[PDB]
């Protein structure tokens, strides 16, 4: 567990910066989904 | 959700800019081709003056 | 609000200065693209020449 | 609480740092506000 | 599957970062050559504009 | 097999970095096919 | 001016270059903006041959 | 206050940076208001 | 298939990601001269919408 | 035979190398090959 | 003139090098705009063949 | 032939990399300048297409 | 006085190099202000 | 001639191929200026074929 | 000739391939430059197709 | 004669680096002059 | 005066250098000046 | 005379490094010589 690896992270730090990263992208996926939507309605894409 | 251990031999300080950066490169690539492929998004910047 | 963690794994010395660059950078690529796909805002460069 | 990460930071520097980067947003954020009801109340976009 | 030891002479800190790059770098320009070459493809962009 | 290479990974650390890739690769092809099939079906692409 | 502890984290020889180059980028920009999209700047130029 | 932070500067050196170049701004500012005012005097801009 | 001795004085982290991405980039430069100069590629890119 | 040469290699580590870098050569001539002989059947050039 | 404390947190190997050079782009980009939109200049280098 | 302490003096790991790529770039340029200068070499991809 | 910052530089020593910077700055607007006079009297520039 | 202690403060390993490398680059740019904008320097090249 | 003591300042590995490359790039737009400004070397490419 | 240059270098190695690319070139420009003859044989190059 | 400083020359061989940088440069102009009395002789320039 | 120099070259290693590159330039211009008078008898340039 106690391993560094070339990053100089361990495999627990690594872990908890890529949930925060997973945690980013759906916040910015959810705003890009809601944005789409608005695109859709108010725009002439889609019709 | 699984690829955590890239952090392990990627350095963060290398590839949270670079992944952050592409993202918001990639937003502006979107954004300028409908805004040069398009009459619609133009003609909404020109608002009232035509 | 939530992020300040990134201050850990990336150098500030590396992402702050890149972060505003990329501040400013979107806003004169959206002045430039405000400029060059309107007529009023050349129009308002232009003044009573025209 | 000691702990310095490999960016040369500890915890309690990290949030010291982005506060300051929210707080500076933040103004930035308010100054383009205004900006904006100003280029939609003297510009043709949006009439 | 076979090339696994590539890892022990190039660093994956610069190969991963270029491997992924390169991909959406390719992704990008397969999508603007697809735009950039059809008319339906901005024409979808157009939308009802048309 | 304990030997350091000048990546700075054993062997093993190596072939576990690479399946990590290969891993990722399969699952983007897959979503690249089925992506081919919906441009394929819906776009005058093909036919 | 409450901004004053970012050179705890920035690295003033990388950010003070970098504001000051911005600075005459941005000023740059303008006057070739003013010069390509405006005819009196181009005549102010052209002086007397015109 | 004597800690020396990751830039290599001290709290009370960092903000005898920052004041000469918010004094430099200022000057820079003073000087660009002058111009604005020759500009919209000079130039068609403005009338 | 002689030139392996290369590896002695090349370090591989800078000429294995260069010898890969000089082979990616050689492919784009062929696809895109073909899509650029013929007609019959970009015919079938456009389809059935031509 | 064990002498370290700038790059770091061996001469046995290098030729290892090389010999992948052959190997990998080798397949994507094959494929591009292949490739070729599609291209001059599905394609108008060469007739 | 009141500004020589910035070589103490600005290296010179870098701010003297960078200085210099902006000066020199800045001299060439004035001369090629004058060059690219008047007449007069053109007309100077064309000398006597028309 | 008789240039070879030249390796003495730059890096190898610098040269050899510049000086394979430079070969590669001029072989580009040099086919990239007969594509779009001749018109046999574009009428050889275009084949039975026109 | 003789504290050594960042730079590498003294106080008295980063006053030196720059005295020498506005010295040439001088210089450099000297023959400015005389090509910029040859410029409005010789070309078509201001008449 | 009064200049000398620009070395040192500036690396010459440095300053010496930049202030070289754009005196190199400020000659080609007149070069090319002056074939873009005359007509007898292009009629040089092409001699006696018109 | 008299030259030879900038490689005690300038280091070889720097400055030698900057030198050859300047010399290179510097043939290739001679090269190009009267490619693509008489009619002579484009018709030698293009040979007896036109 | 065993001196190591700032390339790392000694002479005989040195040597032994450019025989090999001294070969290479040999090789490519064996191939080049091939492709010349071909290109002049079935392009309307030189007639 | 054998001071080194921050590009490691001391006083004296940096006026060295310089030196050999002014006489270069005289060497270009005197160069320079003459391909000028030549151009204007021998191109449209100047008449 | 043997001082090393901030190159990590000596007086007389400096000397010999650009005796080559000498040597090469006459090289170099011999051949450009030749392609010069090679031009101008065989293409329009010069007439
Ligand atoms: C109208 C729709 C467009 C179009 C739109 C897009 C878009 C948009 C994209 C693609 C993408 C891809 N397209 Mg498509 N595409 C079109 C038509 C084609 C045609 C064709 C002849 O018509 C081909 C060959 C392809 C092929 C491809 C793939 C190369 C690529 C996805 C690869 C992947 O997921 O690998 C995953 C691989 C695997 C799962 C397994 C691989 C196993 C094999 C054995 C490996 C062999 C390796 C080889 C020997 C050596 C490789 C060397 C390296 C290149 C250095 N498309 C049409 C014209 N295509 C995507 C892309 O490039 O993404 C980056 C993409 O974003
Ligand atoms: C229709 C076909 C095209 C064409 C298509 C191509 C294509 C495509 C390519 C070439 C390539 C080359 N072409 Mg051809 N080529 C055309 C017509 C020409 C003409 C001409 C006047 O018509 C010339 C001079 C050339 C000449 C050349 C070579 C310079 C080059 C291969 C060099 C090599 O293998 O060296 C090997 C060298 C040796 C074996 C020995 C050298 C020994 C000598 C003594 C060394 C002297 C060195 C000198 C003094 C100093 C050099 C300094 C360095 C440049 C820094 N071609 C026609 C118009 N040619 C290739 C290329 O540039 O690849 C990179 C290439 O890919
Ligand atoms: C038809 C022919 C073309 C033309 C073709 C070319 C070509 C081609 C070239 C030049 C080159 C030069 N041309 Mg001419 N040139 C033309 C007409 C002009 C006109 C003009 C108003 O008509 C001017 C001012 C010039 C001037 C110049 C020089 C600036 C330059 C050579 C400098 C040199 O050797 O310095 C040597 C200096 C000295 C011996 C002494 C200097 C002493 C003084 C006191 C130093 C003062 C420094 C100052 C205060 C600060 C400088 C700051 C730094 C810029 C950072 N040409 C015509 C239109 N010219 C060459 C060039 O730029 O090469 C790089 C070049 O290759
Ligand atoms: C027609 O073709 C055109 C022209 C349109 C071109 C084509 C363009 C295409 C194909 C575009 C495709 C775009 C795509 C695929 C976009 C994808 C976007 C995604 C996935 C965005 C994700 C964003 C995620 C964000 C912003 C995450 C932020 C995370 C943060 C701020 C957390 C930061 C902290 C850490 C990582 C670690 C903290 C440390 C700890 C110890 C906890
Ligand atoms: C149609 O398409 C077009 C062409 C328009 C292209 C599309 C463009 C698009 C999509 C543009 C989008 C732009 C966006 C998303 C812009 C976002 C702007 C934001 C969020 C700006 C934020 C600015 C924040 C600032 C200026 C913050 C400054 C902070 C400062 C100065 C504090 C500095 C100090 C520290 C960070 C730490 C100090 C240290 C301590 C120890 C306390
Ligand atoms: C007509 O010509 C045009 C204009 C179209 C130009 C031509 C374009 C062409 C020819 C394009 C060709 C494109 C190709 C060949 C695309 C290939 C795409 C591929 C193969 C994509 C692969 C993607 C793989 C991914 C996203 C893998 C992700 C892996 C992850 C996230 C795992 C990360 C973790 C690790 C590597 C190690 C973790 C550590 C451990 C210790 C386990
Ligand atoms: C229509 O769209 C177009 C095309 C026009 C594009 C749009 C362009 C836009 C949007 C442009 C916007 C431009 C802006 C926002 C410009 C802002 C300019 C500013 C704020 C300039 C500030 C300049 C400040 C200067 C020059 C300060 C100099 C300071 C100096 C010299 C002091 C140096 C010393 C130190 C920092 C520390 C010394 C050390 C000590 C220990 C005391
Ligand atoms: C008309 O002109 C146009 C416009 C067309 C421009 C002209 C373009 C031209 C002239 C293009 C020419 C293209 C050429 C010459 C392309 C050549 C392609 C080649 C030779 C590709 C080779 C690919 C090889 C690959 C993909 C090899 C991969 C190897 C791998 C993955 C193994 C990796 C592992 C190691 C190297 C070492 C592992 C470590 C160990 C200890 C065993
Ligand atoms: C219409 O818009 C267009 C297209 C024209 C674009 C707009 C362009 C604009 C806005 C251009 C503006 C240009 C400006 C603002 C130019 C400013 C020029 C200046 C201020 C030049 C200054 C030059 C100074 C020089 C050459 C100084 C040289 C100093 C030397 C050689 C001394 C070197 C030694 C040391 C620094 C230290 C020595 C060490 C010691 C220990 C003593
Ligand atoms: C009209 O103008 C246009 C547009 C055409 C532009 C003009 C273009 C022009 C002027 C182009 C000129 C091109 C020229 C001059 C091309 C020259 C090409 C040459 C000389 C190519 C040489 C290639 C050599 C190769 C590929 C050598 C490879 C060597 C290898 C693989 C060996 C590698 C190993 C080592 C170096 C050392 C191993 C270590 C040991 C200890 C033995
Ligand atoms: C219309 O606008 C256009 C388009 C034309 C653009 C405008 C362009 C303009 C404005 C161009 C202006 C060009 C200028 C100002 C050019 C200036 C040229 C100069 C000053 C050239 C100087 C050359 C000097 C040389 C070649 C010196 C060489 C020195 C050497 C080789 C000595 C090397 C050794 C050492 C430095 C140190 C040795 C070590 C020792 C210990 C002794
Ligand atoms: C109309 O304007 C256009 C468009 C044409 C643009 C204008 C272009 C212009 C103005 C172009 C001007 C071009 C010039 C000035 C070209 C100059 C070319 C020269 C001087 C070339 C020299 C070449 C020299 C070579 C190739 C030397 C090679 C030396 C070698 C290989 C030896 C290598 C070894 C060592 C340096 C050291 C070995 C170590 C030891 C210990 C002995
Ligand atoms: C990477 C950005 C790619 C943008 C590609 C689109 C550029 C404009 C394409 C031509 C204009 C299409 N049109 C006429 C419908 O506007
Ligand atoms: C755009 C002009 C750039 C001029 C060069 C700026 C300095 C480059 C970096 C070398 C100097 C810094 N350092 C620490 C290595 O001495
Ligand atoms: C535009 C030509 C560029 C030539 C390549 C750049 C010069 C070589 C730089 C070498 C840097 C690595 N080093 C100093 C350890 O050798
Ligand atoms: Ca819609
Ligand atoms: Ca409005
Ligand atoms: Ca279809
Ligand atoms: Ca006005
Ligand atoms: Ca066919
Ligand atoms: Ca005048
Ligand atoms: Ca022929
Ligand atoms: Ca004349
Ligand atoms: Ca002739």
């Amino acid at each position: 567990l106690n391993k560094v690896w070339p990053s100089g992270l361990t495999v627990a730090e690594a872990e908890e910066v890529h949930k925060q990263l997973i945690l980013g992208t759906r916040v910015f996926g959810g705003m890009a989904l809601i944005a789409h939507f608005l695109a859709a309605a108010a725009t002439p894409w889609l019709g | 959700m699984t690829n955590g251990k890239i952090w392990l031999v990627v350095k963060p300080t290398v590839g949270v800019p670079l992944f952050l950066s592409a993202a918001v490169i990639a937003s502006v690539v979107i954004h300028a081709a409908v805004l040069t492929t398009t009459t619609w998004l133009p003609a909404y910047y020109q608002g009232s003056a035509a």
